[PDB]
């Protein structure tokens, strides 16, 4: 089993940015692939940044350029990199952790997410 | 490796599965 | 069954580009 906890969200002025944070606990599978997620309310979940053991990455389009998903040097801990922020930048912003063994199959683990509020006038 | 070949894979099959999901709610 | 699942990804990765493909302008 994996358990993760973000952090680093909270409010901010538009034009900001900020670094999210991703803890994982428990065992660092083989194959695994780390992905954040957000989700506005009312609106659906959205996939924005995906990165593999071998830190291979993998942007939405539309994020591609504004937002970057990295791992720390030594810690077991992913973050991404929110620049540029917009008030269409608030959601509540998930770290999640997915693959597969050969062991016990499929899995899928979610964080419990950090809430971005961006503020203007 | 093979493991890493697995997690390309996986990593662009959960972009599609997002992407269908948006695709899906939006035009319908 | 490493191959078995990179198999089995393909299929499913190439089914979802062709919901994507046609969802689009549809």
């Amino acid at each position: 089993q994996v358990q993760l906890q973000e952090s680093g969200g909270g409010l901010v002025q538009a034009g900001g940015s900020l670094r999210l944070s991703c803890a994982a606990s428990g065992s660092i599978f083989s194959i695994n692939v780390m992905g954040w997620y957000r989700q506005a309310p009312g609106k659906q979940r959205e996939l924005l940044a995906s990165i593999t053991s071998r830190g291979s990455t993998n942007y939405a389009d539309s994020v591609k350029d504004r937002f970057t998903i990295s791992r720390d040097n030594a810690k077991n801990t992913v973050y991404l990199q929110i620049n540029s922020l917009k008030p269409e930048d608030t959601a509540v912003y998930y770290c999640n952790s997915r693959g597969w063994t050969t062991t016990r199959g499929d899995y899928d683990y979610w964080g419990q997410g950090t809430q971005v509020t961006v503020s203007s006038g | 490796q093979l493991e890493d070949k697995v997690e390309e894979l996986l990593s662009k099959n959960y972009h599609l599965e997002n992407e269908v999901e948006r695709l899906k709610k939006l035009v319908g």
